[PDB]
RNA sequence: UCUGUUUACCAGGUCAGGUCCGGAAGGAAGCAGCCAAGGCAGA
RNA sequence: AGGACCGAACCGACUAAUGUUGAAAAAUUAGCGGAUGACUUGUGGCUGGGGGUGAAAGGCCAAUCAAACCGGGAGAUAGCU
RNA sequence: CGAAGGUGUGCUGUGAGGCAUGCUGGAGGUAUCAGAAGUGCGAAUGCUGACAUAAGUAACGAUAAAGCGGGUGAAAAGCCCGCUCGCCGGAAGACCAAGGGUUCCUGUCCAACGUUAAUCGGGGCAGGGUGAGUCGACCCCUAAGGCGAGGCCGAAAGGCGUAGUCGAUGGGAAACAGGUUAAUAUUCCUGUACUUGGUGUUACUGCGAAGGGGGGACGGAGAAGGCUAUGUUGGCCGGGCG
RNA sequence: UACGGUGCUGAAGCAACAAAUGCCCUGCUUCCAGGAAAAGCCUCUAAGCAUCAGGUAACAUCAAAUCGUACCCCAAACCG
């Protein structure tokens, strides 16, 4: 990812950043339960939203 | 209280209405901590279990701590089978015995409350 | 009977506490010893 | 309030016997939550993300153990746990 | 029932994750 | 010598269960229960 | 009325015994003195060592006091063992 | 095809020593002649560690006191349950502040800890437990006192102090009765309240401060008048005719 | 009834007397050794502002955060 996400607009890119925390906080909801398999789950989307911050930030300053 | 005759009656009540795809599914609590595919072969360890009581004495299952070294190399030699699996036996009757001296005790609630699924650490399986 | 160490929280820090190190220039000293010398805690704070 | 935030707040549910006597006797539901969340955002937290009408809730502070590992003396953190009111005509989703 | 339940479950159940 | 009861494996017979050999036919070692039998007794 | 009297809490600490590798680095037991006051006790604050404070005993200053404790001068100095 | 070391034995020098080999040991040693020393230990009321001795002796921490049946269990003087018995009762009971920090409750365990045994514990491991508009802190306000813009003072650091800002042990709004948890409750629940603010509506209307005044605002000792907490008796109510 | 408890129902629920160191009492009487401060609070106005702002009453409404809350406290949990 990165590069396609570099490509979204400042609109669409907080669009994704509340999905993607919609996400993490159901994630960390089912794995509070034990009814969650996968972790690595968990670590892929914490990671992501980072990515999308670093990018609304550079959009920010520049 | 709880004998090996009493363990006799539960096991050859057990073998004829029991399976393992109908036992791990009436729980999805220990089903997600421990592996869904590590119940048995039902069969099997029942018809081991049941030859196993039915090599016994009436005074060796009446009362189960008088079994020792030449018991477990005798119901090993009646049945056809390993002193290890005789071991591993009079060690689930142990168990049980346990367990139903502690729905005995305290309440079948308290008992069935109580009741502990454990990690060494949080991590899963480890 | 009764010892010398009665304890009170409040007389604790108001005196060897760290604000009460920061008061003073040899407060400030004392501190500098006990990072040199690598200390686990500097003061009595919790 | 934001809604970035509110996402924050909740840890995971934390079960008990209390816990879940409290939910069948008084229709209350029990939460590990953000050490530093206020019962405001607790309140319109649970009321969005959940889809419930909260009553009130009521925070207390778990003071973390002191356990001993391989000989080290460890203190497991500290937390929040919050019992939260549900408004009585409101039923209980698990999501 | 009650004791027949808790009986058979505790029992085929923790037979086997020990 | 009749009856009352006792004796785990390592005296005997039946040997359920279960187990070994065989595709199958069937055998087999034998634990338990029972009967001898050996302890102890009513006569 | 009262630095009045008798006497518990409270405050002290006169005599005896015990204890003296103690139940305790200053106590216990049995008695004893004051007990509306120059009384006592809580919480806080201030007085720092060639200094403090003393109804004054060189008393007390964290079980250390005819000059506290901690680091430094410092491997002081030792015609002594 | 067995080094250093360890440990026996044998031989040899006037001695400090040397040489050889049995066992152990399991990878390093080192002739000769030189060179340099943290170069030789029995004492130092020497230092650290280890282990003796007295000795299986003194002691087991208040002279309030136990006894029995039953339970569990490898094992019961100590645990749990029952019946007795004995001690405290202005405390040896109940509730807090200070201080401690999980000792609380439940399972589970008996190596170490407990001056004995331990199935028991304030011990071990795991889980659970601390719910507030009205309790307290936080906050509003000052005491002693602290800090102190400027300022005065001082070889330097610093000293004192104004305006201020802090500082409770004191002043400032308001909740009680019952029910419940294995462990919280004036907090949860049931019932009945109350307080100070923000917004609006209405009616009405002189509102405004870091300034003025009042109030908050205060000693000791004593007296004894009115009540209540509270207790005893009767009455009532349920039971008892031992 | 798992013998642990849970469930339903539930009588009468008064009078006298005694009586505090607690309450009236931050009172009262008296003595000399003559007994904190500041806020909230009630009122007066100044600067100001005036059909605005503001004050008072009633009804409605919303709010009242944050931390402490276990347990021990004449002690085996505190100082020794
Ligand atoms: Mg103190
Ligand atoms: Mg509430
Ligand atoms: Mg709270
Ligand atoms: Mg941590
Ligand atoms: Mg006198
Ligand atoms: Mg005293
Ligand atoms: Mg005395
Ligand atoms: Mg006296
Ligand atoms: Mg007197
Ligand atoms: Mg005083
Ligand atoms: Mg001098
Ligand atoms: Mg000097
Ligand atoms: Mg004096
Ligand atoms: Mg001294
Ligand atoms: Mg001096
Ligand atoms: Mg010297
Ligand atoms: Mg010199
Ligand atoms: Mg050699
Ligand atoms: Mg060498
Ligand atoms: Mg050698
Ligand atoms: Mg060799
Ligand atoms: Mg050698
Ligand atoms: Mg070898
Ligand atoms: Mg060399
Ligand atoms: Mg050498
Ligand atoms: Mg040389
Ligand atoms: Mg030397
Ligand atoms: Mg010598
Ligand atoms: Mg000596
Ligand atoms: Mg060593
Ligand atoms: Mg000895
Ligand atoms: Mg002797
Ligand atoms: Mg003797
Ligand atoms: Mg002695
Ligand atoms: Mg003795
Ligand atoms: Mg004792
Ligand atoms: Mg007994
Ligand atoms: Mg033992
Ligand atoms: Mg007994
Ligand atoms: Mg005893
Ligand atoms: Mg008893
Ligand atoms: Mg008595
Ligand atoms: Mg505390
Ligand atoms: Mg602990
Ligand atoms: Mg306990
Ligand atoms: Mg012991
Ligand atoms: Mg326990
Ligand atoms: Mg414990
Ligand atoms: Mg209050
Ligand atoms: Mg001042
Ligand atoms: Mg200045
Ligand atoms: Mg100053
Ligand atoms: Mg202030
Ligand atoms: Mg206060
Ligand atoms: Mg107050
Ligand atoms: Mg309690
Ligand atoms: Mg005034
Ligand atoms: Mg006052
Ligand atoms: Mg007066
Ligand atoms: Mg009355
Ligand atoms: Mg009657
Ligand atoms: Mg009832
Ligand atoms: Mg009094
Ligand atoms: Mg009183
Ligand atoms: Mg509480
Ligand atoms: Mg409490
Ligand atoms: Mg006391
Ligand atoms: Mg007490
Ligand atoms: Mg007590």
């Amino acid at each position: 990812k990165a590069k396609e996400l570099r490509e979204k607009s400042v609109e669409e890119l907080n669009t994704e950043l509340l999905n993607l925390l919609r996400e993490q906080f159901n994630l960390r909801m089912q794995a509070a339960s034990g009814q969650l398999q996968q972790s690595h789950l968990l670590k892929q989307v914490r990671r992501d939203v980072a990515r999308v911050k670093t990018l609304l930030n550079e959009k920010a300053g520049a | 209280g709880f004998d090996l005759n009493d363990f006799l009656e539960q096991l050859r009540q057990m073998k004829n209405m029991g399976g393992x795809x109908x036992x791990x599914x009436x729980x999805x609590x220990x089903x997600x901590x421990x592996x869904x595919x590590x119940x048995x072969x039902d069969d099997k360890v029942l018809v081991r279990m049941e030859a196993i009581i039915n090599s016994m004495t009436m005074k060796e299952r009446a009362k189960p701590e008088i079994i020792k070294g030449s018991r477990k190399r005798r119901i090993a030699a009646g049945c056809g089978m390993q002193v290890q699996d005789v071991n591993r036996l009079l060690k689930q009757f142990d168990d049980m015995q346990r367990m139903m001296k502690k729905m005995k005790k305290g309440g079948x609630x308290x008992x069935x409350x109580x009741x502990x699924x454990x990690x060494x650490x949080x991590x899963x399986x480890x | 009977m009764k010892r010398t160490f009665q304890p009170s929280v409040l007389k604790r820090n108001r005196s060897h506490g760290f604000r009460a190190r920061m008061a003073t220039k040899n407060g400030r000293q004392v501190l500098a010893r006990r990072r040199a010398k690598g200390r686990a805690r500097l003061t009595v704070s919790k | 309030i934001r809604e970035e935030r509110l996402l924050k707040v909740l840890r995971a549910p934390h079960v008990s016997e209390k816990a879940s006597t409290a939910m069948e006797k008084s229709n209350t539901i029990v939460l590990k939550v953000a050490k530093d969340a206020t019962k405001a955002e607790i309140k319109a937290a649970v009321q969005k993300l959940f889809e419930v009408e909260v009553e009130v809730v009521n925070t207390l502070v778990v003071k973390g153990k002191v356990k001993r590992h391989g000989q080290r003396i460890g203190r497991r953190s500290d937390w929040k746990k919050a019992y939260v009111t549900l408004k009585e005509g409101q039923n209980l989703d698990f999501v | 029932m009650k004791q027949s339940t808790l009986a058979l479950l505790l029992l085929l159940l923790l037979l086997t994750p020990v």
